[PDB]
């Protein structure tokens, strides 16, 4: 899981 | 012939339309933006289930800023009067009201104008869909246990998060949203109404959901899209 | 039992719930702001229509922003365990993300807070509505001829006009999109799902006005609402 | 017709  | 009822946008033209995504995963180094590992899986997830629905789907990878401008004005000025709809899918890092192409930011406002009512009439009263996983800002959900048309209808603005928070995508599996987005278009388009559609998506990507990090501040977090309608009909992907 | 589906909100609690409307006409001098005149005729519609679908209808009229607040706050501390849903209707001047008390201007983020999932949990799970007749900033349409859940999910935006834009009142039948809301309510609240509801608001809104002015900046403009979703059901106002 |  990471963010954009 | 017998009464006639106006509540559905017309979906049986020659061609359903457009489906263009732009696939944004390697930026330039001084823009010092991350690799989004995942969005490929989004892509291709993206192009087969807008192939079933019958969409001429264009793919476009890494695009700058430049590109992303020229080809929306570029695909604004085709000839759309054969086909039902426009669909747009942006997928790329992002903050309100902003898409990133590789070597710098677009403003969102500038890629919808372009179809505008008044600015492209083959267009004028169908529905432009624009379906965008990037982040809307730097928040995060910590969740809780249980003359004539307006120039700007007909648009539909299917958020990944809501307003001024980050947007969850996952390196192996894809983004939270475009996951649900495509599963549930893949078992309801052939059923039902597509803001209904939408609202199992929320529902999915609420529930299902929850980021795992070993950094505090970015775990446990959960994620509510945001469905952002200015059509005027309902919208059916099938017809008769 | 026979097997069951989860689709649709649970609107068949003891009360349906509140529908808190602030009606905004007068504003203090200071300020600047003109009389918000036709604004009563929206109060008294939304009343009654509300009253109609058996929501607890409590009108406030002309709040100063600490008034506001501290409703806001009040309402959300009350138990609404018994109560299917929440609504709230602002009626006053606004810019993006504001919207105006007599004396000075409320953040629309802190008014809405207060209901968060994590922050009112007699209304967790539960449909929160904010329906806004208010501008959203200045330009104007000149048309074209023709752990758990997310705590921002359950809201729904009904925004009387597209972001940016200003929203147009009518000094004697009230606003163009509290009446068509109001109408569409009345006619459609017994068969349609709500977000098909505000569909045919968003076309009658479009379709069916036009503002007339004296001044040509402001002549021969067009107005498109906005709805914005994070519901994760569908929302029938009725039940079995 | 006035804008709010």
């Amino acid at each position: 899981d990471e963010v954009d | 012939s017998g009464i006639s009822l106006d509540n559905s946008y017309k979906m049986d033209y020659p061609e359903m339309g457009l489906c263009i995504i732009i696939n944004n995963k390697n930026f330039h180094k001084s823009t010092g933006m991350t690799s989004r590992s995942g969005t490929d899986v989004d892509a291709a997830n993206l192009r087969e289930t807008f192939r079933n629905l019958k969409y001429e789907v264009r793919n476009k990878n890494d695009l700058t800023r430049e590109e992303i401008v020229e080809l929306m004005r570029d695909v604004s000025k085709e000839d759309h009067s054969k086909r039902s709809s426009f669909v747009c899918v942006l997928l790329s890092h992002g903050e309100e009201g902003i898409i990133f192409g590789t070597n710098g930011p677009v403003d969102l406002k500038k890629i919808t104008n372009f179809f505008r009512g008044d600015r492209c009439r083959s267009l004028t009263g169908k529905p432009k869909l624009f379906i965008i996983q990037a982040c809307r800002g730097t928040e995060l959900d910590c969740g809780i246990e249980t003359h004539k048309i307006p120039v700007e209808a007909d648009f539909l603005f299917a958020y990944s998060t809501a307003p001024g928070y980050y947007s969850w995508r996952n390196s192996k599996d894809g983004s939270w949203f475009i996951q649900s987005l495509c599963a549930m278009l893949k078992q309801y388009a052939d059923k039902l109404e597509f803001m209904h559609i939408l609202t199992r998506v929320n529902r999915k990507v609420a529930t299902e959901f929850e980021s795992f990090s070993f950094d505090a501040t970015f775990h446990a977090k959960k994620q509510i899209p945001c469905i952002v309608s200015m059509l005027t009909k309902e919208l059916y992907f099938y017809h008769l």
